[PDB]
């Protein structure tokens, strides 16, 4: 079990750690988060009590280094930092855990929610989507745009998701215009799975990462990416049976976790109704259709 | 974007554009089978591609053999149309290629956009006008070449005959849409109007009769009357 300690909490802030969150009051004696499960990526995120504008946060994997949070009063935000000398990092973290200045990551032992939302997410692939290489952790916020959003401004602060575009020469083979547009199996299986992602695990990892950035930061380009990647599978007549079964599980936990009050903005009525009711895979997402219909029947 | 009455002069500017109408591509007769079921029999069709500025009509004839053994013919027909339009553009020298292609039904947008990905500088647009191009098969010489064709074939016409020697393309287009609207609303009366007078003939190399300026005004007035007529007969007014 690992620890994300804090030098201090000088400004009132709602702190998120994966799917959990709690309030810290201005100058409250808070020195970080302990008992974080090893073996999974994590995200620690922030929404200032004064300015709800800009949710922001850091994806990290505790196996990849010793990290702490330091508020920066010039840039005005909680920054993730790396402590070089592990000996000193342990001297500080112990001192704080003795004075009980930390919240405990609150995992229920029946709960595999976090696992089920991040099964295919790897920190190495996150760092390719978020280009800032001098850090082992990756910053994301509400306003960051995607490479495709910059094509339709700063390239350094972008999310470099895999561009998916159904009306592109990459998606459509000369002479199969109609075939390839109405059945996306070529684009999914040859272009994307074999060509770009290499395997379905990397595809699912990007899909999961996109959903989490949509949900935790209200990042609009991520929400578009999540829907695009769902639609490409659902609109393909030929999909490996194991991908469909895993897709249904992925989406089920994403829909289960989604805050009920955010559904209106995070869920695209057209994509979901198409995918569940009209598409080649309309009958292939049993768990997802059952939860969507019992929880968000309005949208359908 | 879309094409409507606020930008109607755009059709007659100097940017090459084509209208594409697919309403006569896939044509069927519905009939009873010996067992008392219903079946369709296709008949030849056409793509109506028209430069509204010049009157040039690229009439692609769709022979029924293109449907043999195909499923979902109504959907295939939109994609077949888009394929043929794409092939036409590619056959034209670059300086003759359209800058815009305007489809008369919105269902053609995706099929044509997909077939023209190679041509990103060509804008594919819908229109809010209700243009009467489906009546093109009421022009006898056009219906005749479609129904006689034994194989796929492209036939070229000027749908304005020699009118542009005397009138502008705006006025020629307006005459054409009035004539086609009339044929669409009541084909018998429209045709009686056009041919009643045996002394006005259709030249062998034309589609419409050789009316003088004065006779075209009379004719145009009679076609308006017809379209008003049927509108009453239709709505009891
Ligand atoms: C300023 N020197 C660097 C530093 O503060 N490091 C550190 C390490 C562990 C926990 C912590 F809160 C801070």
């Amino acid at each position: 079990m690992n620890t994300v300690p804090f030098t201090s909490a000088p400004i009132e802030v709602t702190i998120g750690i994966d799917q959990y969150s709690f309030n810290v009051k201005e100058n409250q004696p808070f020195h970080g988060i302990k008992d974080i499960p090893i073996g999974h990526v994590h995200v620690i995120h922030f929404q200032h009590a004064d300015n709800s504008s800009m949710r922001y946060g850091y994806w990290f994997d505790c196996r990849m280094g010793n990290f702490y949070i330091q508020y920066d009063p010039k840039d005005g935000l909680y920054k993730m930092m790396e402590e070089r000398d592990g000996a000193k990092f342990e001297n500080i973290v112990h001192n704080f855990k003795e004075r009980q200045m930390m919240v405990s990551y609150p995992k229920i032992d029946e709960d595999d929610t976090w696992y089920n939302l991040t099964e295919f997410v790897q920190m190495d692939k996150i760092r390719k989507i978020v280009r800032k290489d001098e850090n082992q952790f990756s910053y994301v916020d509400s306003s960051m745009t995607t490479v495709q959003e910059n094509e339709l401004s700063d390239p350094a602060h972008s999310l470099n998701y895999t561009v998916i575009n159904f009306k592109s020469r990459e998606a459509i083979r000369p002479g199969h215009e109609m075939e390839d547009f109405l059945d996306k199996s070529y684009y999914l299986n040859t272009v994307m799975l074999q060509g770009i992602f290499k395997n379905s695990s990397n595809y699912f990892g990007e899909l999961q990462f996109a959903f989490l950035n949509a949900m935790f930061f209200g990042n609009y380009g991520s929400s578009l990416q999540w829907h695009a990647m769902i639609e490409l599978i659902c609109s393909s007549a030929t999909v490996p049976k194991h991908m469909l079964d895993k897709l249904d599980e992925i989406l089920y936990y994403q829909i289960k976790t989604l805050p009920e009050q955010y559904s209106d903005i995070l869920l695209n009525e057209r994509v979901w109704n198409i995918c569940l009711y009209s598409s080649f895979q309309k009958n292939s997402l049993h768990n997802t259709e059952k939860i969507m219909e019992n929880k968000y029947p309005e949208l359908l | 974007g879309a094409m409507n009455s606020s930008n109607y002069a755009e059709l007659f500017n100097n940017d090459i554009k084509l209208f594409v109408d697919d309403t006569n591509v896939y044509r069927v007769t519905v009939h009873k089978t010996f067992e008392g079921n219903v079946a369709t029999k296709a008949i030849n069709g056409c793509i109506f591609t028209l430069n509204p500025k010049t009157g040039h009509l690229f009439l692609k004839i769709i022979h029924t053999s293109v449907w043999a053994g195909q499923k979902r013919l109504s959907q295939l027909a939109k994609w077949k149309t888009a394929e043929e339009v794409s092939a036409l553009v590619r056959s034209l020298p670059k300086e003759e290629q359209p800058k815009q292609i305007i489809v008369t039904r919105k269902a053609m947008l995706d099929p044509l956009e997909v077939h023209m990905l190679d041509f990103p500088n060509i804008a594919i647009r819908p229109t809010e006008l209700r243009l009467p191009f489906s009546a093109a098969m009421s022009i006898d010489k056009l219906s005749d070449v479609v129904m006689k064709a034994t194989e796929p074939q492209m036939v070229l016409f000027n749908i304005y005959d020699d009118w542009l020697d005397r009138i502008s393309s705006y006025t020629a287009f307006s005459r054409l849409t009035l004539l086609l609207r009339a044929l669409k609303t009541n084909e018998e009366s429209a045709k009686m109007i056009l041919l009643s007078d045996p002394t006005i003939t259709i030249k062998s190399y034309h589609l419409w009769p050789s009316f003088t300026d004065e006779q075209w005004i009379t004719i145009e007035s009679q076609m308006r009357d017809l379209i008003l007529t049927e509108y009453g007969r239709k709505y009891n007014v």
